[PDB]
């Protein structure tokens, strides 16, 4: 664990490990962790992102989402989990089925997979489809991998800050009440 | 061995008394761990209470006859003429919070390795002096002063000179400890520190509830105040 | 010389262990009386339309049927395509082939000693191959295609139900839907 | 060693799934003892049950209780029903055989089968004895077979009438 | 003997084996492979049902909706004795097909427990090898394979701990059940049981 | 011990009464097991029995006496003025039966093969000392203190004073096993013991009945 990445400046210059399930993880269990860490990641800082765009006045698409049943993008509130029930479930399965064709992919396509050798969190599918980071050199992607963990670590604590002000009103402050 | 250290402290801190463990807990072995981890845990525990209790009395007497800051703050909920129970009953919520956190912070601080080891020392478990908070030489971004000694008084002072301040810490230490909870007992079960008699008022209300009563929940911040 | 399937009895002599499925399973010695290769012959006609008995009924109890096709179970398919009227017709391949077929392969089994193993036409328009672990394959699941048509059709005549042909139905295969209640009590 | 003695036959042969003689083969005289006795003990309970299905003697069972033959039950309320003295005097009497006249165990405590005699020849002077090795041996593998079919069914009638109150299961 | 080597001794009983009756000595080393094998697969068992008593005592159910018309919280308000009915019939149907196909998988691999073979070690990976059939290589014990960080000393340990931890679940699980059926015959469990 | 043993025991306890064994429990042997094992059994049995019965006697004169814990609720349930006896019938059960499983647990770790072996000592049947109970020194999780002396007093304690010890533990606990069933005596039957008519409160109920609901029958649960 202490040859991973994710030890910046922010804690001593060490690994964060009270409970020490680092200690218990052998070389492939550090992968899984590793894997799953960047993967809360991504999913909250894309939540985190869309819940701040869709709630702080950001231009709704326009149009209908749903032309048939008269679903339109304004007609969803700009509130979170309001939003979200009233999507259409036809909407709703789209989402979670695209997702979950592309979670089997990351599984079955990465031939050296997270869990036996290979790298964690890499999907060479989805990341960079205009080859904006394709000439760095590789500190500098090192810095950037450090960069997206952090950003990231705070971006699950703000999406469940989120979700715990909709769930338990007044609990994050500097926030609604409602939601 | 330790138990030979903490004899001869037992001696410094009264030479006609001297060793006194009656239940033999320098013997036990707490956590299975060793007698020296074990004396050194109960070190550290005597002086962090002894210490603790010597803040507790001061702001006893500074919160019971009225002793306060001016300005926005914590201070303007409390009634006047408050008790020192009632004081910290009526400070606000997130006001309690923050002093535990704080409170947190520093002894996370003073028993994390890095600090520690970053002042060249170690766990009072593991071969350390029992009681060192660590300077702030490890905290991310800089802080201007440390706890122990901020204005760095005690640069040069003699060896046997701090020796004997951590003799006189833990005497004071015991006799604050005793005095505070004369003033916590006085108001629960009257009549039991006879000297207290009349002075300490009785309090309805559990002390070792921190959070009970739970306090205003004001937002005394002013400019910027966007979370109210 | 003890037989594998019955370790208590002497195995016969035509079994060997050449031929695909062979387990050494003849208490009657039914190969001595009757031919090896008319009874292989035999048993892989009866494996192959079993099935397709199964695979068939399975499907047409399940609800997939022909367009024009009687909406019927089953047990009443037979009954409603005799009376529907084409019911013959399948009965023309099966007498064409048959007739040309089995017919005079039969005969070249009995009569000609240069011939072709029983249930052995030479059918293979995909080449998968005639492997013999495929050849054994074959034969295993003939036999519990045989056995399972056996018991879906004594079951679906006498219950009446749908595809599972129990009377309480998944229940009855699998006892621990039913209550645990009582197994809970005895615990 | 044991895979050639009387009960080594059938479609089974030998068969020990929990190796019991095989990891002792000394406590297979033993074994064969207690079998022969649940055995024995088996095939009278099943003959007294079909026999107490359709035949009952006559006569009161107590006069004193007023309790009659044919009154009882067939099964375990049968036994049930038998009045305390009559109890008290069944197992005297099974005391008695398993004791003196037909003692399958010599001594001590963990009791070893008679020294100059079988696992289960208790019987003695006046009893049938076969002379032909080949009957001899057949009629035992016989008795011991029998016993344990015995043993089985009569299980079967008692779980049965326990279940139900009759040793016929509905069918 | 077999015996003597196997793991399950422990200090509670004088480092000895507890066997009263004898049928360790009695039966031979295949019986007793097959008979460590089924104390482990049973005390894996109530390891399971243990916990899963008290979370349903404790009325503890995920948010969401088991079916399309029945709350996880629907199911558990009867206690965990009457659930198992109040699940819908397909979801343990599907429950106990998986767990057939486990028993089955375990049950085929070649080196058997009984037939040379470790007993409990069921194999890591069921499903693998099967003519005809591809699953995911979801290692059944530790797929996140926190077995790596041990030695072989410290899987010792640890087998000693699964197998105690096991009869005490073994216990408890039968315990949670007679206290629902007999009211008073545990105590220390309340109404909920 | 051997019997040798026994005699100078009893000779050291009280020279005058003597070895005072008239049913041979001592040359019983119990189980079949030898007499230097029966008479470790029958030493612990009476160590145990003693020690129980001082314990016992302390508690009835603590009972009937009212004083009782300040900080519980089970106390409080419990109604005063009751006889010993019957404070512990109006118990809950689940208290009860916690009191007994702790009992269970430590008389489980005081015969412990491993635990003794550890120590140093052996079982009490198998040439150990009768009445040593061992430490809590191999106990799964920690613990802060042992049964026998959980405080430091007598950890350098001369062997003379240990035997001396011993035998008036031997003695009192004959004593006392005697003095605590007085008073359940005096309490179930009046003018039993003659010395205490008017003193101990009358009991009804059975002391040889710890649960009021018959467990064998029909419990209670918590
Ligand atoms: C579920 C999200 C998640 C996951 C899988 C991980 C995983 C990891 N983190 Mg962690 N981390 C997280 C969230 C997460 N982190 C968050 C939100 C923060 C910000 C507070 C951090 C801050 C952080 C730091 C500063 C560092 C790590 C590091 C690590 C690695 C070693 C520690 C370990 O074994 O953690 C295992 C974690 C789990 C098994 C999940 C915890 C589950 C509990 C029950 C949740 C409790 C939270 C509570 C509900 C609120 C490992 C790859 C270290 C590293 O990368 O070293 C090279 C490191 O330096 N993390
Ligand atoms: C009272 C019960 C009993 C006893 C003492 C025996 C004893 C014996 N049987 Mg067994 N046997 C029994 C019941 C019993 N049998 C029953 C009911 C059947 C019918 C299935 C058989 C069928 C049978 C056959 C076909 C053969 C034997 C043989 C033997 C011998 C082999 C050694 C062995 O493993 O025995 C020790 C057995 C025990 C101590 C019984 C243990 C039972 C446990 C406690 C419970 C088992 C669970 C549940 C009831 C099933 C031995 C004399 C073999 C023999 O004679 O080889 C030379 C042999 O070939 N037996
Ligand atoms: C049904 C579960 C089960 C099974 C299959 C086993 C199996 C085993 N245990 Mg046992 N054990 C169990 C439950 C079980 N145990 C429980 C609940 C406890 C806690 C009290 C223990 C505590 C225990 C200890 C402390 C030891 C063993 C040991 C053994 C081994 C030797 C004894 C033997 O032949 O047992 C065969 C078991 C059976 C035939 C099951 C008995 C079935 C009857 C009908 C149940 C009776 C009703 C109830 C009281 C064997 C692997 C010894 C060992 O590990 O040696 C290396 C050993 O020292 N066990
Ligand atoms: C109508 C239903 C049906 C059908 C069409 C088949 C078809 C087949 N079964 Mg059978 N089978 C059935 C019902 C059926 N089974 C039932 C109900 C059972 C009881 C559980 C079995 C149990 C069974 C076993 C145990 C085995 C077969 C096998 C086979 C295959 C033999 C040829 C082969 O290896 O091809 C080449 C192989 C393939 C194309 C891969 C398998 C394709 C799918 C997943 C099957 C073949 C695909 C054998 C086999 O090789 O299966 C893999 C085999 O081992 N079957
Ligand atoms: C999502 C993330 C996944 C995480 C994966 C982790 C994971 O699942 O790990 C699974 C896992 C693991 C692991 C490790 O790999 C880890 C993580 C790391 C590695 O170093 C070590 C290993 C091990 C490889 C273990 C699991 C063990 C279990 C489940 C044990 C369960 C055990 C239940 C019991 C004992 C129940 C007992 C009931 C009792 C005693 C009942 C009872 C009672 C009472 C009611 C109390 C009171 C009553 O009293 C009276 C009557 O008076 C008496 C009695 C007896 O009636
Ligand atoms: C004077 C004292 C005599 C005592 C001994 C005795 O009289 O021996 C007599 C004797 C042999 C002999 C000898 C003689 C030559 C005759 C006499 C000589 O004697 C002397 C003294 O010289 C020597 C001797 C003893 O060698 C033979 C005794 C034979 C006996 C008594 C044999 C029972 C088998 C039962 C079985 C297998 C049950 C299966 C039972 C089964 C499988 C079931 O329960 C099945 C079932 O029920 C279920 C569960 C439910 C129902 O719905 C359905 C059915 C019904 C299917
Ligand atoms: C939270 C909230 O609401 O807070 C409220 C309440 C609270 C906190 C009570 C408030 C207050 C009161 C406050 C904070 C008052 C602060 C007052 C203050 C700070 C008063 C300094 C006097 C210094 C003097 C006269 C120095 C002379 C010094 C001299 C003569 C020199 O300069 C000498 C010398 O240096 C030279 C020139 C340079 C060298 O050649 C030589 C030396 C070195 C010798 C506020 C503002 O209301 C805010
Ligand atoms: C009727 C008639 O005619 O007569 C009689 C009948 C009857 C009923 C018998 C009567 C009575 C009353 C009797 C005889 C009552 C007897 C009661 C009895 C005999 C009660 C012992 C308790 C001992 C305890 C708790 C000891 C703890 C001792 C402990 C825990 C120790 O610390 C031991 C110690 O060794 C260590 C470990 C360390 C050393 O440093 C030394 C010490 C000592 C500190 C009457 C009423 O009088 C009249
Ligand atoms: C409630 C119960 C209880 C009572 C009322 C009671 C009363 C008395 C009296 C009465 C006036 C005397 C004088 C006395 C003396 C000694 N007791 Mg004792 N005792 C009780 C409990 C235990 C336990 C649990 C242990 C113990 C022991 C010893 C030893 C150590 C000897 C040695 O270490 O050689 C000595 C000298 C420990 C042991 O090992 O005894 C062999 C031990 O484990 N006692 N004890
Ligand atoms: C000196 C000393 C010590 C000490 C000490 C003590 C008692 C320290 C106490 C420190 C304390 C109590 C420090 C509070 C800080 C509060 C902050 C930063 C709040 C910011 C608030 C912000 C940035 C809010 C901003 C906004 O609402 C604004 C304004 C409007 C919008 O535009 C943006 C938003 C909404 C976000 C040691 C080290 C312990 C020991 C040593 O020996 C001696
Ligand atoms: C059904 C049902 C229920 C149930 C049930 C249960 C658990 C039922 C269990 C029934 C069970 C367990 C029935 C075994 C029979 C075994 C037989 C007949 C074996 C004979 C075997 C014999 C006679 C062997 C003879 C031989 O040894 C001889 C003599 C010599 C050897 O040479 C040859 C062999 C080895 C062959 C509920 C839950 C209560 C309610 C629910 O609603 C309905």
């Amino acid at each position: 664990v202490s040859d991973m990445e994710g030890t910046g400046p922010e804690t001593g210059g060490k690994v964060f490990d009270p409970m020490g399930l680092s200690k218990i993880a052998s070389a492939e269990t550090l992968a899984w962790y590793r894997a799953a860490e960047l993967k809360h990641s991504r999913v909250a800082m894309a939540a985190v992102t869309g819940w701040a765009w869709v709630s702080s006045g950001g231009p709704l698409f326009p149009g209908y989402l749903s032309v048939e049943q008269g679903v339109t993008f304004e007609s969803l509130g700009r509130d979170g989990y309001a939003a979200w029930a009233a999507v259409p479930e036809a909407g709703k399965f789209q989402i979670l089925g695209v997702i979950g064709i592309l979670e089997i992919l990351s599984e079955s396509a990465v031939k050296p997979h997270y869990m036996a050798g290979g790298t964690p969190g890499k999907v060479p599918l989805l990341w960079d489809p205009l080859g904006f980071t394709a000439k760095l050199s590789p500190e500098t992607l090192a810095r950037k991998r450090l960069a997206e963990l952090k950003n990231g670590r705070l971006a699950m604590i703000g999406v469940m800050s989120l979700v715990s002000a909709h769930f338990i009103p007044n609990s994050v402050p500097l926030l609604p009440g409602s939601v | 061995s330790a138990k030979a250290d903490l004899e001869a402290f037992a001696k410094e801190c009264n030479p006609v008394v001297g060793y006194w463990d009656p239940l033999g807990l320098a013997d036990l072995p707490l956590w299975g761990q060793d007698q020296d981890a074990v004396i050194g845990w109960l070190r550290h525990s005597e002086i962090k209470h002894g210490r603790i209790a010597m803040a507790g009395f001061v702001g006893y007497i500074a919160h019971a006859n009225g002793f306060r800051f001016g300005g926005i703050g914590p201070q303007n909920v409390v009634p006047e003429g408050a008790s020192a129970p009632e004081v910290w009953d009526s400070i606000p919520f997130l006001a309690k919070l923050q002093i535990i956190g704080a409170i947190g912070v520093l002894e996370h601080i003073s028993e994390d390795k890095n600090f520690l080891a970053a002042d060249g020392m170690k766990h009072y478990m593991r071969g350390g002096k029992p009681g060192y908070f660590p300077t702030f030489s490890a905290n991310v971004h800089p802080m201007p002063l440390n706890l122990f000694d901020p204005f760095k008084w005690s640069k040069n002072a003699s060896p046997e000179k701090k020796a004997k301040g951590l003799v006189t810490e833990t005497n004071n230490g015991r006799l604050a400890m005793l005095g505070l909870f004369g003033f916590l007992s006085e108001s629960k079960i009257p009549g039991s520190v006879p000297a207290l008699s009349g002075i300490i008022p009785s309090y309805d209300g559990d002390y070792m509830q921190p959070f009970l009563p739970t306090g205003p929940d004001t937002s005394l911040w002013t400019i910027g105040n966007l979370w109210a | 010389a003890k037989s594998k399937a019955i370790p208590f009895l002497d195995a016969p002599p035509a079994l060997d262990g050449t031929m695909a499925g062979d387990k050494g399973f003849d208490p009657l010695l039914l190969s001595n009386v009757v031919p090896i290769q008319w009874a292989r012959e035999a048993e892989l006609k009866h494996a192959r339309i079993c099935m397709l008995a199964v695979v068939g009924w399975v499907t047409v109890d399940l609800g997939f049927t022909v367009p024009y096709a009687p909406q019927v179970s089953s047990l009443a398919a037979h009954d409603a395509a005799v009376d529907k009227g084409v019911f013959l017709g399948l009965l023309i391949p099966i007498a064409l082939v048959e007739v040309l077929a089995g017919i005079p392969k039969c005969f070249q089994i009995m009569n000609e000693p240069d011939a072709s193993p029983g249930g052995d036409y030479k059918f293979d328009p995909l080449g998968i191959g005639a492997s013999a672990e495929m050849q054994e394959k074959e034969i295993s699941n003939g036999r519990l295609a045989m056995l399972a048509f056996s018991g879906i059709v004594t079951q679906a005549a006498l219950t009446q139900g749908p595809f599972p042909y129990t009377y309480n139905g998944v229940e009855d295969l699998v006892p621990p839907m039913q209550s645990v209640q009582g197994a809970l009590s005895i615990l | 060693g044991v895979e050639t003695e009387l009960g080594a036959t059938g479609p089974l042969g030998y068969w020990d799934p929990f190796g019991f003689s095989v990891r002792n083969p000394e406590r297979f005289n033993r074994y064969r003892a207690v079998e022969l006795k649940h055995g024995r003990i088996a095939m009278a309970a099943t003959t007294g049950y079909m026999v107490q299905s359709f035949l009952r003697w006559p006569g009161y069972l107590s006069t004193s209780a007023n309790i009659k033959f044919a009154d009882l039950p067939n099964g375990i309320a049968a036994f049930k029903a038998i009045p305390p003295a009559g109890l008290f005097q069944i197992l005297l009497f099974i005391g008695a055989m398993e004791a003196f006249t037909w003692r399958y165990y010599e001594g001590p405590w963990p009791g070893k089968v008679p020294e100059g005699k079988a696992p289960g020849d208790v019987a003695g002077d006046l009893w049938v004895r076969y002379t032909d090795p080949e009957e001899k041996a057949f009629k035992l593998n016989a008795e011991i077979n029998n016993g344990r079919a015995a043993m089985m069914g009569s299980l079967g009638m008692l779980m049965h009438d326990h279940i139900l109150g009759t040793w016929v299961p509905p069918g | 003997a077999l015996v003597d080597s196997m793991e399950g001794v422990g200090e509670e009983t004088g480092g000895q084996i507890w066997d009263p009756l004898g049928i360790s000595e009695a039966v031979s080393d295949e019986a007793v492979m097959w008979f460590r094998a089924s104390e482990l697969k049973h005390g894996r068992v109530a390891m399971l049902a243990s916990v899963g008593y008290l979370v349903g005592a404790a009325k503890i159910s995920f948010p969401g909706e088991l079916a399309k018309g029945v709350t996880f919280a629907s199911v558990a308000a009867n206690g965990p004795y009457q659930a198992w009915d109040a699940v819908p019939q397909a979801g343990k149907l599907q429950i106990l097909s998986i767990i057939l196909a486990l028993e089955w998988a375990t049950e085929a691999k070649k080196p058997h427990y009984m037939r040379g073979g470790v007993p409990g070690k069921i194999e890591q990976l069921p499903f693998d090898g099967i003519q005809g059939l591809w699953a995911p290589k979801i290692k059944f014990w530790d797929p996140l394979n926190f077995t790596g960080a041990l030695s072989a000393e410290q899987k010792a340990r640890k087998r000693k701990a699964e197998l105690k931890n096991g009869r005490l679940a073994m216990i408890g699980i039968i315990s949670f059940i007679t206290g629902h059926n007999l009211p008073g015959s545990v105590p220390a469990l309340d109404s909920s049981f | 011990e051997t019997k040798a043993d026994l005699e100078a025991l009893a000779k050291d306890l009280n020279p005058a009464v003597g070895f005072w064994d008239p049913l041979a429990l001592s040359d019983y042997s119990f189980w079949g097991t030898s007499q230097e094992a029966t008479i470790g059994f029958l030493r612990e049995a009476e160590i145990k029995h003693g020690r129980i019965a001082m314990a016992g006697f302390v508690g009835y004169i603590v009972h009937s006496n009212d004083i009782r814990w300040t900080f519980d609720k089970v106390a409080a349930s419990v109604p005063t003025g009751l006889p010993a006896p019957a404070v512990w019938d109006a118990i809950p059960d689940i208290a009860k039966w916690q009191i007994i499983l702790f009992v269970g647990v430590m008389e489980s770790w005081r015969e412990n093969k491993v635990v003794l072996e550890a120590e140093g000592q052996k079982h009490y049947m198998s040439g150990g000392k009768p009445g040593y109970f061992p430490s809590f020194d191999l106990l799964p999780h920690p613990v802060p203190f042992p049964l026998f002396d959980p405080f430091g007093i007598s950890k350098r304690a001369t062997e003379e004073k240990k035997a001396k010890g011993r035998l008036a533990e031997i003695n009192n606990g004959r004593l006392a096993m005697i003095g605590l069933f007085g008073f359940l005596s005096e309490a179930t039957v009046p003018g039993s013991v003659p010395f205490l008519k008017g003193v101990v409160p009358a009991y009804t109920g059975e002391v040889m009945a710890p649960f009021t609901q018959n467990i064998f029958t029909a419990p209670t649960a918590l």
